[PDB]
């Protein structure tokens, strides 16, 4: 049987999400790719370059118009007339206007696509933009995280392979399987946090008994996703297993809400 | 059309234009102009840094502490080495001494980084450069198993397994949904592997793309997830508890045995499977020795990197040495400062940025960062571009010099100047790898050899894992758990005014973060990256790039098929995200 | 001295006595004493179960949802069938139905089960009975890989991996540290293996060591842990959501893909590694397909297992045949009745227990845990047992018999069963196996068929994973995700006074659980476990059990080196702690 | 290099804690017999049986003597003079004293060897009694769990190996790294214990979301042991995880403390 066609482009990002997407340890990236759908244009991964590629490019979304899912990694740049990203000599935003306009759906992989993350942050010298401010006439998925979770990546892939239809989301777009809860919700360390038991500076005796990082600026108070519970890299660890605060890195504009060593001023 | 002389090349921009945008398998956004002669031959070529971001201004009045986080950014290929600079480049400001914990900690993630970004390239961005993927369909199985089986002692070798995935990609291709593979140069008279090689390389593509998720649960472990881990300026979070109450609650000793286990498998891999293939590579493609030079025979730089003894960043303590040389003279490695306003430069005459003065190079610490998309006289308009103008702003890529001259950085320089300085590992190993291939030493200062240089580098870095880890184990054994010094973690303590350089060796050359702080917050940040080195525009005297150098005089068999620019360009592994930042 | 007739043995105990305590490579505490005559024959056999502890006394008086925790207990390496066996009691008294979903997990936990513990069996504790560890230090690399090869398309088998496994055997032997091969039968005459297939053997013992502890991940995703998972009566404990906010805290898509991986990687080894091992053994071993065909040809039991309708456990759910041969009758397969006090009946006249009546059986709705440890005469003392006395009592096993019948029961037990039955995938397979080995079916009924048997489940298991896997699939597609009912949960609505029978097909064998409760607690708990019938001691008619007749007219070579009694006994896969719980 | 000789014995005991060890992920057991001790004897593993499997268990007691270290699966019965559990045709009793006596220091695998567990729990048929109880001058660490977590199992060999001493202990003689803390007090279901949402039936929308099991009989809040944070199985999951509360199986009688399905009394 044909596998579902996908196009997945890239607009201004530092390919964590990708990098994200091929640790994924069930189904393995390898799996997903050969077996599970058609990985039919992805300029990082792709043999043909140049005019090659953009032939492939024209070719998949010609013969699949209106059958393709649109896979969007980074974001387009408004500034100078969108040339701070240029795709084969024209603005970046050109071609996912063009992407867009076939696809069944988008999933708009990480923050940057989802809300604009770093290249977004104060001043946004490019005047970055998340997807769904350019493109108001499709589903998009919003999978955020910087980048998201691999394995949360490819489960988001296999429920829309194994059920045929896109997640249900929350009214911001994210799949409420992974996103429902915050990292707060499901914090191995929420014992401390009730207790009052609190790491005050980096490798105190707090530190080395694993109490809460709300006094470091942990930001899990005010953030949805899934690192507390699924954790990271087939379950290995997550930043506040390794004594590191959330930075908030699945939520809008958080490079922007203060710095990351500030506690959380409003709690949930 | 114009003709000029640099660097012993003919810039010559008459004669027929080729464009390639996007090229692929690379992070990041690239395109590559080049001229050909009537004999396709190139003779002029053009590096275009098609992205940019402005981290150097949206850093500006953060908090010092937060900078290595966003720098991060950068790039999530390379990731954790802008992090790594930044807390150097913020320590050595404020004036920070960390734990010798952390600085083994430090260069065990990036001695992780080294191995999984060098083993990806390898197989998913280099390898179908040099494997033909479709003609492995042509194999047979038995033959494979016979050559692998010659190569190495890697266990994976039966003549059933190579026939399984010979199958895999039979099934694969048999709907006409050729996915990555479509559209692709398969049959180009440059693949020269036997049907039996191209099946053994396809069948280790997939294996590494498998096994390279594991290393980076070393990243995991120590700095919470990967991509992008987490760090701090005074040492690492990861806090350590061997034998008190509450060790779950941090590195132990199960976390430390899991970080052993990662470590034995990568070396394994790297070492049986990566090794070998690069080796089976140079054997194939001899001729690959003589082209790509560039800047290789004549300057090439490295800053050094992995510090032994720690914040000690001197040449008795940095494992991977610093050095440069110029004019071709590899008998005088030449010591690198990057404080001297003298030595590190950039320019952006030929760079899409304003200066007060753009006929002059500007060191870090007086950078500025300004962008200004000015294309000028384009064939096509500015936001239609058919060709680039290389007489006039042509990147969003700036041009660093070193003392006013034109760089090469990476695997092959390093190796370079690690051979030159008389480093005897190095000097034991390159001479070991030219000698089985039977080529002279100069055969490395070639886009084959850079191949060859990085997969060396990958199983240097794999022996180094383990000798960083002995060291924490030992630290460990002696009482010594610290991770963090926080004696001047608190604004108040800094000066009101400082700056300071972090440095390292990234996977793909020298990268240097420089920073200034007052009154507490990030005053100037500018980054100098490697691919910001290689893939450099040109300067006010004209002189090209690493890239722009290793294209020229290339011959192409097929003009409208790009593969020998692709092969040379993806010998420097370029990374665009982090070339633009 | 006496001589007596039984089942077509003349049972002898004349001539010298051995003595094997304790039998090592099995599951808890066994002693085998035996007397061979002048030609080295077995003419006298004593299986000894020298554990108790007493569960069905500890039992009493506990809440009967609790039950399934302290019977999982009985035994960590058939872990999870004595808990599956309690929730099917329970529910059977209480009249309790799981939901579908709930049905078909158990039924991934206890195929799951099979796959782990026959591999582990087959490697770790039948296989230095059959593979010479020491032989495999003078076997030739090369000429390993060319057999593996021929055998198998399992990748692992490169002529360099085969030395390295050998090199490792050198490395560890060298220093006289011999560790578990101390003091082995290595050399003896019957290790019939070529040095290369030893080798080959041994590489495999460690590939199974290692990958074993990956099945069972399985257990952990949807038990939480491996050994001893979790249930519950109703069902399961493992709520799924897989599309609703919240799925973090619960079985969701990332769980089950990661079950679906586990199922892939677990069908591909027992499939391309244990699979042509054990035909191997058969090959290089053919005089054991005569050896030790004890009731296998007499009389066989299985209760059946797997249903594939919730909570219909009928012949046309059963995917796992139930049946009884009796006589050697096996064209009348008849049906078994675990509540006909006529059918499955305990004795005691030769173990160490106490019944009103030791003449008689008793069923385990009636049955009696009163232990009186009482050897009589020894030679020796009652704490120092020189000589057990089999004409007396023996052992802490009870006496299972079905109609007065003693039964072998386990994997062979239950192949002919099926084939007996017709049913065709197995009629098929044995075919397949038997003609392959150019031997008559008659050679399953034999040592070497215990072991080809169990080999074949393994594989079968293999396959029924991944077919209950996508039968929970579908059900999810179709928004059925119910795991428990809990109408019946509280005390308040169950009968006052109630009974139930539990049954399975364990690894070893047929399974049951007898559970009486009153006024909302345990009254009675009866088990009867797949060993207690294998090893058995006698009844009052002096019928012997499945070991002692699968040894009965066995030839040993080297009187003092039990390797025959070992290679018999392994064959069954003893555990002894669920033999006497 | 020599490596250390360990004699591994095994009184009453379902096998479950040589399983367990054999399930290490890292190290993985074979690494650990092959490369970090020298396991000499052990009846479930070892090739030799009944006489010969006795000489290796002479011979190695009598030239490592005081060199060696003991590994207790199980227990000794003390009912029918010892023999509910019969060695060599000898109580087992008397093998445990004689690899004792020889012994540089014990460790009691499990909580069988530990503290009793099944078999000791009411009515205890056979009189089962821990370790400690008999060998009253040796070195015993306890590592209790039914059976412990893999990893703990290896962490410990490989702490003892690499460090050269005995890991230090609580009160108990539990190792204080991995039984210094409760499962409650690093529990990632703790957020819903101190908001007050529980699972009140199997299977509810409250089980569905991962609430809490404390109203289940989850006894967490009195168990000392890792497994909400180093968890089970390389990390895949903990009984918690996967929706049924901790049984207690690392206390001391927790067989014997009412019903699993009753709420902890008094918690700490
Ligand atoms: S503040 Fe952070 S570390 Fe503390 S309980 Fe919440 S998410 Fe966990
Ligand atoms: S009662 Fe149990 S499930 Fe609830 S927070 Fe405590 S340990 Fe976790
Ligand atoms: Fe993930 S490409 Fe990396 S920056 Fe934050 S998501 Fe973007
Ligand atoms: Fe672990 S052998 Fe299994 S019963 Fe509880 S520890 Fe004992
Ligand atoms: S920083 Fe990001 S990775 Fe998870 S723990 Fe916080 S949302
Ligand atoms: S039952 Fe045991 S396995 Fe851990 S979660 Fe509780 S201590
Ligand atoms: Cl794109
Ligand atoms: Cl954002
Ligand atoms: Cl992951
Ligand atoms: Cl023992
Ligand atoms: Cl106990
Ligand atoms: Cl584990
Ligand atoms: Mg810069
Ligand atoms: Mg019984």
């Amino acid at each position: 049987k044909p596998r579902i066609p996908v196009v997945w482009i890239h607009g201004l990002e530092c390919t964590c999400c990708t990098e994200s997407f091929i640790r994924s340890a069930h189904p393995l990236a390898k799996d997903v790719i050969l077996s599970l759908i058609s990985l039919d244009y992805d300029d990082t991964l792709m043999a043909a370059a140049g005019t090659q590629a953009e032939e492939v490019f024209e070719d998949i979304i010609t013969q699949y118009n209106g059958k393709y899912i649109l896979a969007v990694e980074g974001n387009p740049p408004l500034g100078e007339q969108g040339m701070f990203c240029i795709s084969s000599g024209r603005p970046f935003i050109e071609k996912l206007k063009r992407a867009a306009a076939g696809a069944s759906a988008i999933i708009a992989w990480g923050t940057c696509a989802s809300w604009g993350c770093v290249q977004a942050a104060r001043p946004n010298p490019t005047q970055a933009t998340p997807i769904d401010k350019v493109i108001t006439d499709k589903p998009i998925i919003k999978v955020p995280g910087c980048p998201p979770i691999p394995d949360v990546m490819s489960a988001i892939i296999t429920y829309m392979v194994t059920f045929d239809r896109l997640p249900d989301v929350d009214r911001m777009g994210r799949p409420l399987m992974f996103y429902g809860q915050r990292i707060h919700d499901k914090c191995y360390r929420r014992a401390h946090f009730d207790a009052g038991e609190f790491v005050q500076s980096w490798d105190d005796d707090a530190a080395r008994k694993g109490y809460c990082l709300y006094k470091m600026g942990c930001k899990g108070p005010t953030t949805y996703n899934a690192c507390s519970s699924t954790r990271w890299n087939d379950g290995v660890s997550f930043p506040i297993q390794s004594g590191h605060g959330c930075l908030g890195c699945a939520e809008n504009g958080f490079w922007d809400r203060g710095s990351f060593y500030s506690r959380v001023v409003d709690i949930p | 059309s114009t003709q000029y002389e640099t660097q012993g090349y003919t810039i010559n921009n008459a004669g027929r234009r080729l464009v390639v945008d996007p090229i692929t398998r690379i992070q990041g956004h690239m395109r590559c102009e080049v001229n050909i002669n009537d004999q396709n031959v190139i003779t002029n070529a053009v590096s275009c840094g098609t992205m940019f971001r402005g981290l150097e201004i949206i850093l500006q009045g953060r908090d010092p502490r937060d900078a290595w986080a966003f720098v991060e950014r950068i790039c999530g290929v390379c990731t954790g080495v802008h992090a790594l600079a930044s807390v150097y480049a913020i320590e050595d400001a404020i004036g920070i001494k960390v734990p010798d914990n952390a600085n083994i900690i430090r260069n065990i993630m990036l001695a992780t980084l080294w191995c999984h970004d060098h083993l990806v390239h390898f197989y998913q961005l280099a390898g179908m450069d040099w494997i033909d993927v479709l003609d492995a369909l042509k194999a047979d199985p038995r033959k494979t198993s016979e050559l692998a089986q010659s190569l190495s002692s890697w266990p994976k070798s039966s003549p059933g397994y190579f026939f399984d995935v010979q199958n895999r990609l039979k099934k694969f291709v048999e709907g006409g949904q050729l996915g990555i593979f479509r559209n692709g140069y398969w049959g180009h008279p440059q693949y020269k592997l036997p049907p039996e090689a191209n099946l053994m390389g396809f069948a280790h593509y997939l294996e590494a793309l498998d096994f390279q998720r594991e290393i980076v649960k070393i990243h995991a472990v120590f700095g919470g997830k990967n991509p992008h881990p987490n760090w701090i300026v005074g040492g690492m979070p990861c806090a350590i508890n061997i034998d008190e109450s509450g060790a779950v609650g941090a590195v132990n000793m199960e976390r430390l045995n899991l970080v052993q286990s990662i470590i034995t498998r990568t070396a394994d891999f790297i070492n049986n499977v990566m090794i070998p293939d690069a080796l089976a590579i140079g054997q194939f493609n001899k001729p690959w020795s003589e082209i790509g030079t560039g800047l290789s025979d004549k300057c090439v730089l490295s800053y050094g990197a992995f510090p032994d003894i720690a914040n000690d960043f001197g040449e008795k303590s940095l494992l991977m040495p610093g050095g440069a040389v110029i004019n071709g003279d590899f008998n005088n490695v030449l010591p690198v400062d990057l404080v001297d306003p003298q030595q590190v430069q950039e320019f952006v005459d030929h760079a899409w940025y304003r200066y007060p003065n753009d006929q002059v190079g500007r060191h870090p610490f007086d950078g500025i960062t300004d962008p200004w998309y000015n294309p000028g006289d384009v064939k096509g308009s500015d936001t239609n571009i058919q060709q680039l103008n290389e007489q006039e702003r042509y990147s969003w890529i700036k041009a660093p010099r070193w003392r006013g001259n034109a760089m090469e950085v990476g695997p092959l320089a390093r190796t370079l100047i690690a051979y030159h300085k008389g480093d005897a590992a190095t000097v034991e190993s390159v001479d070991r790898m030219m000698s089985a291939l039977n080529l002279p030493l100069s055969g490395i200062q070639s886009t084959l050899g850079r191949i060859l240089c990085r997969a060396h580098e990958a199983q240097w870095a794999a022996g180094k894992l383990q000798y960083f880890f002995d060291k924490l184990m030992t630290n460990l054994k002696n009482g010594n758990l610290a991770t963090a010094s926080t004696e001047k973690w608190e604004p108040a303590t800094w000066p009101t005014e400082c700056r300071g350089v972090g440095f390292t060796e990234a996977p793909r050359g020298a990268l240097g973060h420089w920073a200034a702080i007052r009154d507490g917050k990030i005053d100037l940040y500018q980054c100098v990256v490697p691919t910001t080195w290689n893939a450099s525009p040109r300067d006010p005297k004209g002189q090209i790039g690493a890239y722009e150098a290793a294209l020229m005089n290339t011959k192409m068999a097929i003009p409208e098929q790009p593969l020998e620019i692709l092969r040379t360009l993806h010998s420097f592994d370029p990374c665009l995200a982090c070339s633009t930042h």
